[PDB]
């Protein structure tokens, strides 16, 4: 057996260490470790419930917006507040546009350099590269002339001898399978992606007041003042400007990101057969559209032992079965209290004692659902929507499979989605379906304002005595998020965040069972143990966020 | 030609200060890294990982000794001998002190590195401190905000590259072009303040006419910054007060993450 | 899917009001003409000329009677039986009165058509008047400025199309979202006015710190508009005062083109 | 034979009537008429000299900036003020960026539909259209996919039955010579041009305070406050933002506009043999770079009888030979005083009496230079630079000729430039050379601020007695512009504008000699006198501006 350490894992958010035991060039056992803690649950304690969202938003700036929205939903749950419909439309537009930026950047800026060899791109013929995409995409920026300009920018960076963040990369590795032409196409799309994500964030900015870290929320609704005839407020001119950026996102998403997802699968088909992290999956419904915090545009649910046919739907953020099942343990984490804890009764008492293979090895806690390990995120979200019979999701997956079938002659079955590439496909399907969420909610807001409803905010009252509890659910870019608030004598007496990367990255649990990252790595081939690219490929497919996982 | 080298190290960061660069337009992040600078170390974007990326840090620190700009986001935790942020088996404070020895200029990007920020608030679980506190023999340039407009950073780096020295700084080592004035001393809602025209609650009639946000808790009277003039995202008209929410004081020590949203500011 | 029809007639125009459309972003001019409206007559962009384009105007006024929005830029000269603007051998006042008969809505874009503007200033050599003066029995929507931000026009047209009526108007028939407030009652330099911090000459120390421009002749205290908030060109931070020059009052009858640049404004 | 009227001429600025006698299928005689007058010279009289520029800027909003800059130069001439060099760099960047917008819009939005048949573009094969440009352009937006998207926009407009401003055009006319594929290329480039001109105007806005109608000038310099370390003023961040837009203009200008100019000439070569308006040409030098209102980046001069070898250089805006030669007559114009007038002694007394073929027929005056008719604008400007031996101009013209040679197997000589297509080529050359002016002047400004010079404004004094005469020259997009100010007892006692479209469009002069528009039309073939497209093609090549011509 050999032992390796990967520290730091780069092209993620935050601070992660991965250790592996390797037997005869195959991973036999793995450890995931979050190596940085802040204590954000303790920082927010003993404050007014109204203040929490501005503080806990700073759990993460990659998944900005998400902890802000979960925190106001948690306070509204505790206080029994129904959010105005206009405030829901505005919250929904921000979450959908933010998630579009987040997925694009993950596929291109964070993940592509696991699969793409920039030096190989220098050998490409730009005309042959453009001809490969004929009848496969209708994108307007796949010409030989575009690809030549990109190739020349690579040539100039290499000729300078200053490769910087493109240095000491995995150029020529035996696991790099793309021809030179496909490597050049991918670099061109990497650069083009940066323009599309910028337009998604211009949507977010116009409603949030800036991004990163929006500033338009409140316990009770939003701070945007709706008045079509007002100077200096959210009027028709401002709404038209928002729409101009919404309309700029679809072509890149559909004609570049969707297509590249199918192409990567066509060249790497063994990655349909490895990287399974779990047999149970959870997602929450998202994008409420009624006056009572419900009527979601996207469905949620729980799948057990990979059986889509007998899954359990979740249609409410007040679902008592969902609420009662969630616990976290610190047996193998650096905290004092080890037995599983419901989050309203949670503690976060630091107890660092260094690394032990069989003891404590991470700042991440270990979440369970009625005692089981569960994967969250885009693979869970896609599987639940297929289990629900959602035609939009079926049809989108089928468009990816059709391009894969044109290139390989083969189809994809659902069994092949429980894998590293299935996880990537689920994230692309999500990004595509979010473009119609944007159109739908922009139209709903225009229509509602036209009926005379300009309402945005319900002012809270917070009893000065008594002890009461709330929970705010949200389907974040990395999966199901929950914030858990206890109020006593008008101030926060307990605050616990259970975050999607906590579910996926957490260490061995109270029963010593293995969570998704650690389980996904068993069986990984490693051609060169000094350069374990294959391990990083599977870990990146989960889109790790360690500021989120640990907080 | 050769490009000026930059080393970027994250401590107790949320990544929002890196993410600000993805909104920038002058330069865009792609022109920053291909044309303006050579980004020699940045874990968010680096092709290399693990042992390879630590070797390339060591090589750059040697090659570019005396020449590179060191940038840090996040607070630095001193409690329990540095263990609340460990990279490659060592406390982050040790990596930052080593990199500081050879730096030509040192920048604390964001409130966390500038003065401790949200991570050092309340009970301060990890004994989080500022970059200047960890490097008492060095001049640290502070670029606060949570996160700042990215051009408050990018125009500071450009001044160093183009004119060979830092921009003019105030007595907290903040660039004057971005932090030289109170927000309330350059706010377009000051006429409403002067006239006693105040929003009382979100969605009320004065709020829906763009009146002053003082009585909602606006911290503009006690916060230095350029949020009302430069604003955010280069689309025009976008900053918290213009969208309808008070300033929280995120730039300014003792205001943001300490005072409640609806707590009133002191007026000079 | 059929698009709402628009007829655009220029009288004593400089073309700046049409050119404002080429800076617009929401919609861009190409999206305006292909998606938002059917532009049935506009001499600056029309393929057809001469007899063909006059045939096209006649056919559109008939096909679309009671449905089209009529837009006019420039003043209308009444001196000497209308001969100071002659198109196809007939006074422009006659073309405008005939098009007005079948209009669903009528808009005066720019200060010239809204109130006479520069072309009616001084001794008024041609007897230039406003569009409302030529059409006394009709409601004319006024969108002043020289030229206005194009979105002051485009969001007015959008309100008519989307919600089936004009935006709320003030007592001069100007949309309140754009003209409802004095520039000085929503100006970011108000704190400096309040403190007596004034530029005295271009390039002086206070000018170079962004102080108030009242003593340079700023007309913001007597001009209704949205120049300080909406600003211009959608880049962020761009309007005359922010660049360093006083407001001249070009929106406002009796101010712009009447008072000297450096002449002081009355303050309420 | 017969007599025709073209009224209105469309796809120009302002109000123009053209009359033609046709005999034996060719124009035998023509009349040009400006049909709208405002009296801008009388409106500005009796005012403070410092106020004039804000009023006379409103002569024209197509050529915005130009009358503002000419007016301050005229007051500075009268008063003997030396403009600060930083003020010159700022004025120069504004004029160069504005002129880039102006020329692009002229070639595409105003002129292309004389030469391009939009209906024929529906018959094009998009792949064949993209193949035609291989080895001819490196532009990145010439793909079959781009061209198919544009074709589908034309198909949708036609199918709606609302062609609007694209209706009752000259579709199928015998003078329409492009193949379907080249018509589709041109429509794609028309749409792309709108993005490039928007970037050019962002440069203008950031220094001017807005556009149309800048607001940063002063008699004595500019209103921009230079302070790299100042909040709310022209600092390093604002200068970086200006540079980001300057850098966006070159590729479209070099790879699209320059290439299209050569392609139009290749398909319409007979248009190199007609449309000569004059044998004399004038231009003024432009873009001063010293501390004393001189050291121009572009040269000026006077060509007599088409002889480049014996031309007279003009290197100063104070040149007494230039100043003394300029007069205007109103013999055939609707003003009272008919003898030639030097502009410091000019009058503008209206005297409308209706149309007469041998009497008065226009609001435009008739300018002469030492008693001769002269063409101004891009053809004049190019020919004077070639006479001066300017290598940049030689080289740029040679690039256009080399594309024409590759397409036709024929070359292009200087004699062929005295023509409708030569005029178009001169405009394109100017737009290309202006991109180097922007890079040069941005660099000069950064360097000078770095030497510690932040000066921008010299406050004027105006004596309350005495009579002072000043003239401001400027090389505008349409040609040489001059504003002539007389100051007496502290106020403007006379103001006269002599504008480039006045030179080209003015009617028969005091000696009954014909000006450039009327001369250019003699010999024009007209296949269909009801639909005189051939006449409009030659007139559009001069870029008429009738608000400018008449004021
Ligand atoms: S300053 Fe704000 S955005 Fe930057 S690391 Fe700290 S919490 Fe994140
Ligand atoms: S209190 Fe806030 S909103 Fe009111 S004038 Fe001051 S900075 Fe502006
Ligand atoms: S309002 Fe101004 S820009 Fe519009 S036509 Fe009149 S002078 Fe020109
Ligand atoms: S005088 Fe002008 S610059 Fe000063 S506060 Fe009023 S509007 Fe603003
Ligand atoms: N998405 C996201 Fe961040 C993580 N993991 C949260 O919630
Ligand atoms: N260019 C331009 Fe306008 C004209 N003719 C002026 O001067
Ligand atoms: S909360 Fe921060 S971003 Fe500016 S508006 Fe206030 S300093
Ligand atoms: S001059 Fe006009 S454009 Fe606005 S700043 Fe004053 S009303
Ligand atoms: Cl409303
Ligand atoms: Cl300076
Ligand atoms: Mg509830
Ligand atoms: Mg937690
Ligand atoms: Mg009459
Ligand atoms: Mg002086
Ligand atoms: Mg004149
Ligand atoms: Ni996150
Ligand atoms: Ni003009």
């Amino acid at each position: 057996s050999q032992r390796i350490t990967i520290d730091p894992v780069t092209r993620i958010e935050g601070h992660l260490r991965i250790d592996c035991e390797i037997e005869n060039g195959v991973v036999s056992k793995a450890w995931a470790s979050g190596t940085m803690w802040r204590g954000m649950e303790e920082i927010v304690k003993n404050r007014d419930p109204r203040d929490a969202w501005m503080i806990v938003q700073r759990i993460c700036g990659v998944c900005t917006t998400t902890h802000a929205l979960s925190s106001v939903r948690a306070a509204e749950s505790a206080l029994n507040i129904d959010v105005p419909v206009n405030a829901q439309y505005i919250r929904n537009i921000i979450l959908a546009a933010h998630t579009t930026h987040d997925h694009i950047v993950h596929f291109y800026q964070l993940s592509a350099l696991d699969w793409v060899d920039i030096t190989s791109a220098l050998q490409a013929d730009p005309t042959k590269a453009s001809e490969m995409l004929k009848g496969v995409s209708t994108w307007h920026l796949n010409s030989p002339e575009e690809f030549t300009k990109v190739q020349n920018k690579i040539k100039d960076l290499v000729a300078s001898g200053q490769l910087g963040i493109f240095a000491n990369g995995y150029w020529g590795h035996p696991a790099m399978k793309l021809p030179p032409e496909v490597n050049l196409i991918a670099v061109a799309h990497y650069l083009q992606a940066l323009e599309c994500q910028r337009d998604a964030n211009r949507v977010v900015a116009l409603l949030g007041g800036k991004t990163p870290h929006i500033q338009n929320l409140a316990v009770g609704g939003v701070a945007n003042p709706i008045n079509l005839d007002g100077l200096g407020v959210l009027n028709l001119e401002r709404l038209m400007y928002i729409k101009s950026f919404i309309d700029k996102l679809s072509d890149f998403v559909e004609q570049v990101y969707k297509v590249d997802t199918a192409v990567i699968a066509a060249f790497y088909p063994e990655w349909l057969t490895r990287g399974k992290g779990a047999v149970n999956y959870l997602s929450v419904p998202e994008f409420p559209t009624d006056s009572k915090n419900g009527s979601f545009l996207f469905p949620g649910g729980y799948i057990e032992n990979a059986d889509l046919s007998s899954y359990r739907p979740i249609t409410s953020h007040s679902d008592e079965y969902l609420i009662k099942g969630i616990q976290e343990s610190a047996k193998h984490s650096w905290y004092k209290d080890e037995a599983p804890q419901a989050p309203w009764e949670g503690t976060t008492i630091p107890a660092y004692d260094g690394w032990s293979d069989d003891g404590k090895y991470s700042w991440v806690k270990s979440p369970t659902f009625y005692g089981k390990t569960v994967e969250v995120g885009p693979l869970a979200n896609m599987l639940v929507k297929l289990a629900a019979g959602r035609e939009s999701t079926q049809n989108k997956l089928n468009e990816i499979v059709a391009i894969y079938q044109k290139l390989t002659g083969n189809t994809l079955e659902v069994a092949q989605l429980h894998s590293t590439l299935g996880r990537i496909i689920g994230r692309t399907v999500h990004c595509c379906e979010l473009q119609d969420i944007l159109q739908n909610q922009y139209s709903a807001l225009i229509t509602n304002i036209g009926k005379g409803d300009h309402t945005t905010f319900v002012k809270p009252n917070i009893p000065a005595t008594g002890e009461f509890k709330g929970v705010g659910f949200l389907e974040a870019p990395k999966g199901m998020l929950s914030h858990w608030m206890v109020i006593k004598d008008g101030i926060i007496s307990n605050y616990q965040a259970v975050v999607p990367s906590t579910w996926n990255s957490g260490p061995r649990n109270f029963n010593d069972d293995v969570g998704p990252y650690e389980q996904s790595l068993v069986g990984t081939p490693v051609a060169d143990p000094n350069k374990p690219l294959e391990v990083v490929r599977t870990i990146h497919s989960f889109d790790p966020c360690m500021a989120c996982a640990v907080h | 030609p050769q490009r000026p080298p930059v080393i970027w190290i994250g401590a107790q960061e949320c990544t929002g200060c890196t993410e600000s660069l993805l909104r920038a337009t002058h330069p865009t992040v792609e022109n920053l890294v291909l044309e303006t600078i050579s980004l020699e170390y940045h874990e968010v974007l680096s092709a290399a990982f693990g042992h390879q990326v630590e070797e390339n840090k060591h090589n750059a620190l040697e090659k570019y000794k005396g020449q590179y700009v060191l940038v840090v986001d996040g607070s630095i935790p001193l409690k329990d001998n540095g263990i609340y942020c460990m990279v490659a088996g060592e406390p982050i404070v040790d990596h930052i002190r080593k990199a500081a020895e050879g730096a030509a200029a040192i920048i604390a990007i964001g409130s966390c590195s500038a003065w401790g920020g949200v991570a050092a608030a309340g009970v301060n679980p990890t004994g989080a401190v500022s970059l200047q506190e960890v490097l008492p023999g060095k001049t640290v340039i502070n670029i606060p905000g949570c996160p700042p407009n990215p051009h408050n950073f990018l125009a500071t780096v450009a001044h160093i590259i183009t004119y060979g020295k830092p921009p003019k700084l105030d007595d907290k080592n903040r660039p004057t072009f971005a932090y030289g004035r109170l927000i309330h001393e350059h706010c377009e809602r000051r006429p409403h303040f002067d006239a006693g025209r105040f929003a009382k609650e979100f969605g009320d009639e004065g709020h829906r006419e763009g009146w002053c946000l003082y009585h909602l808790g606006c911290k503009g009277p006690e916060t230095y910054g350029n949020c009302s003039t430069l604003q955010f995202c280069d689309v025009g008209g976008v900053w918290p007060v213009a969208i309808g929410h008070p300033c929280y004081g995120c730039n300014e020590e003792g205001i943001g993450f300490h005072k409640g949203i609806h707590q009133l500011a002191n007026v000079e």
